């Protein structure tokens, strides 16, 4: 949840894209799929990713 | 008063066609999901920027 | 009639300072005793009396181990510490909060 | 089967623990891994040294006990509500409306005297508050008060104010009783459980595969026999550090310390147990009514109270397999030396009880004078 959208046209994919890079969100995704690859590779036997 | 403009927000909410699989959330059961999941990475060979 | 123990034995003593000096004293007076007994021999004249008086030196050296063991608790308090503490005891008697 | 793991020090214990989780594993990803803690530093110091072997330590609950054996009353018996209707804070929101209509009775005299000088609702409210967290500590405690007061009765060789604690209780389960909320509780509702699960089949739905209890020096003997029952079908584990080595607890009977001559299984090897298997078993190492007088150390006889009574309740359980692993010391410093002294459970003070050996003073043990340990 964030700022006053106040118009739909406001959260389409070019303005969250830009926003995304305003922000710098983009660490969170490979943080966060490593995270959960390191946890799938001791939990599920045969792993493929 | 808020509360039927939220009673069919979180309705609209619930039921976005995410992925083209797996969407409209509604169709998850219980066996299926796990919230709030916590993690720790041991990181040596200090991380430069 | 019968021998008391470490926490029946109130003494209001005046200031906090007293009160510290009072206990230090109580403590190495009954570790000295407790080892005096024990050995079975002592030089300060009152051990002396007080060792010819006891019989059961290992009853003796029993209850100056427990009393010595329970001294963390002993009360030598003071007068505003002493009806504090009635007071939150007796509060049901007294009227008081909690 | 349930695993008591003794030993000395905290990094065997934790060593046990990755054993056991890397030799087998779970089959479904998503279903946690219990552990019993009591504070949040062993939480953290548990995930940073389980994440710093593995690689991460991810999706691992750490529930209270009270929790843990509630979610498992309600995973078991069937109806019972998530959670309980007697809590710490809903018994003094109810007894601050029952007391006003309580009073007048002929046995709250006290109360009343306590309560009519004015009325802010501030002594009613602590008042309250009190007798909450009292009820509260006597259902995690001692549930058979609470189950004759149920019925009116009245408890022999007790003190003072039963008289205006138990019809208090009892108006209170009335008045629960009259609005409508759920009944089941505590003090009921364990003896049903352990009832119903000591004979039954050997396949119960929904419960755990395992779990561990870690850093926990401190239960109720409620909830150790129900441990003890729900380990049957379960394999769960116990971790207790204790210091000393040999058995330092306490006796009951004249034959009950021929019935302490369990099996203490080696980890690996063979079976150990304090030494001298007879005679300072019948002799005066143990007292004849009350626990041990020569019990070793000075320092572990008077401030090892609450590590006695924990080994003597778990040195009754009769399906538990008790095992050891410890590990020794070397004396080189002081505080080694001390520790030593502690763990192997000996004496080493000088009083000095004879003439000679009051003058000669070359028995003791040397001290380099260059030792910074303590």
């Amino acid at each position: 949840s964030n700022w006053l959208g106040e118009d739909s046209s406001a959260y389409t994919q070019q303005a969250m894209a830009a926003a995304m890079q305003a922000h710098r969100y983009d660490l969170q995704y490979q943080l966060y799929t490593l995270a959960l690859h390191r946890y799938l590779r001791h939990r599920i036997a045969d792993y493929d990713y | 008063q808020w509360e039927p403009v939220l009673t069919e927000w979180i309705t609209a909410v619930l039921q976005a066609p995410l992925n083209e699989t797996g969407v409209s959330l509604s169709q998850l059961s219980a066996r299926n999901k796990q919230v709030e999941m916590e993690f720790y990475l041991p990181i040596s060979e200090p991380l430069i920027a | 009639p019968r021998p008391l123990t470490v926490e029946e034995l109130l003494v209001v003593t005046f200031t906090e300072a007293a009160t510290a000096e009072l206990r230090g004293r109580i403590r190495s007076n009954i570790h000295e005793l407790r080892i005096a007994c024990l050995r079975e021999t002592t030089d300060n004249p009152l051990y002396e009396r007080l060792l010819e008086e006891i019989d059961d030196k290992a009853q003796a050296a029993q209850w100056l181990l427990l009393a010595e063991r329970q001294m963390d608790e002993a009360a030598v308090f003071t007068i505003h510490g002493f009806c504090q503490r009635m007071l939150n005891l007796n509060a049901f008697e007294s009227g008081m909060l909690f | 089967m349930l695993r008591v793991y003794h030993s000395n020090r905290l990094d065997v214990l934790e060593a046990l623990m990755e054993f056991i989780v890397e030799r087998e594993r779970l089959d479904d990803p998503f279903e946690p891994e219990m552990i019993l803690v009591q504070s949040t530093g062993m939480a953290q110091w548990l995930q940073m040294t389980l994440s710093q072997k593995f690689g991460i330590a991810a999706n691992i609950d750490f529930p209270l006990p009270a929790s843990f054996i509630w979610d498992m009353f309600v995973r078991v018996l069937p109806e019972i509500p998530k959670e309980s209707a007697f809590n710490k804070q809903s018994m003094s929101w109810k007894l601050m409306t029952l007391l006003p209509q309580l009073l007048e009775r002929e046995d709250f005299t006290l109360l009343r005297h306590y309560l009519t000088d004015d009325s802010d609702k501030r002594k009613l409210f602590q008042l309250s508050s009190k007798a909450a967290d009292l009820f509260d500590q006597y259902l995690v405690y001692r549930p058979d008060w609470l189950a004759q007061w149920e019925t009116g009765h009245l408890v022999e060789g007790l003190g003072e104010a039963q008289a205006w604690q138990a019809p208090l209780w009892k108006a209170l389960v009335e008045y629960t009783h009259q609005l409508g909320q759920p009944r089941w509780h505590r003090a009921n509702l364990y003896q049903r459980f352990i009832e119903t699960l000591e004979s039954a089949t050997t396949c119960p739905p929904g419960l755990p595969s395992r779990v561990f209890i870690c850093g926990i020096s401190a239960l109720p003997p409620v909830y150790l026999q129900a441990l003890q029952a729900l380990g049957k079908h379960i394999e769960i584990h116990l971790l207790f550090t204790n210091p000393c080595r040999y058995y330092w607890g306490d006796i009951k009977d004249p034959a009950y310390l021929a019935k302490l001559l369990t099996r203490q299984r080696r980890h690996s090897f063979e079976d150990r147990e304090l030494p001298l298997f007879r005679d300072s078993e019948n002799a005066g190492q143990l007292f004849n009514s009350d626990g041990e007088q020569d019990v070793g150390n000075p320092l572990l006889a008077s401030w090892g109270k609450l590590g006695r009574d924990y080994i003597y309740l778990l040195s009754d359980l009769e399906s538990s397999q008790e095992l050891d692993a410890f590990v020794d010391v070397t004396p080189d410093n002081l505080l080694h030396n001390i520790q030593s002294d502690i763990l192997e459970l000996e004496n080493r003070a000088v009083a000095g009880v004879n003439i000679e050996e009051f003058s000669r003073s070359d028995n003791k043990r040397p001290l380099d004078p260059l030792d910074s340990s303590i």
